[PDB]
């Protein structure tokens, strides 16, 4: 039901969402988008579970 | 052609109010224009 109810069909429409989501009225692109999302948890740097 | 993505932008903003955004999109509109381009502006003037 979830899918079934989500706008998104591919990669980069979910991360373009995500940007739109994080940083609402900032035109997203590419590379601002996967930056973006990677950083989010998937950086040592910017979160740490200990 | 900037001002139409920017139609989707505005149409589709998250009810954005902070300043920083709304001048760093407007200021993002006009490309650089520099080196060659730069030059044949300075004759114009």
């Amino acid at each position: 039901e979830t899918l079934r109810v989500d706008p998104t069909n591919d990669r980069l429409s979910a991360l373009v969402e995500i940007y739109r989501m994080m940083r609402p009225g900032e035109p997203p692109t590419r590379e601002a988008a996967e930056s973006l999302f990677e950083n989010l948890f998937f950086s040592e740097d910017r979160y740490d579970l200990s | 052609a900037a001002a139409q993505v920017l139609s989707s932008v505005e149409s589709e903003i998250g009810r954005t109010t902070d300043p920083v955004r709304m001048y760093m999109r407007e200021m993002g509109t006009v490309e650089l224009l520099t080196r060659e381009g730069e030059i044949d502006i300075a004759k114009r003037i």
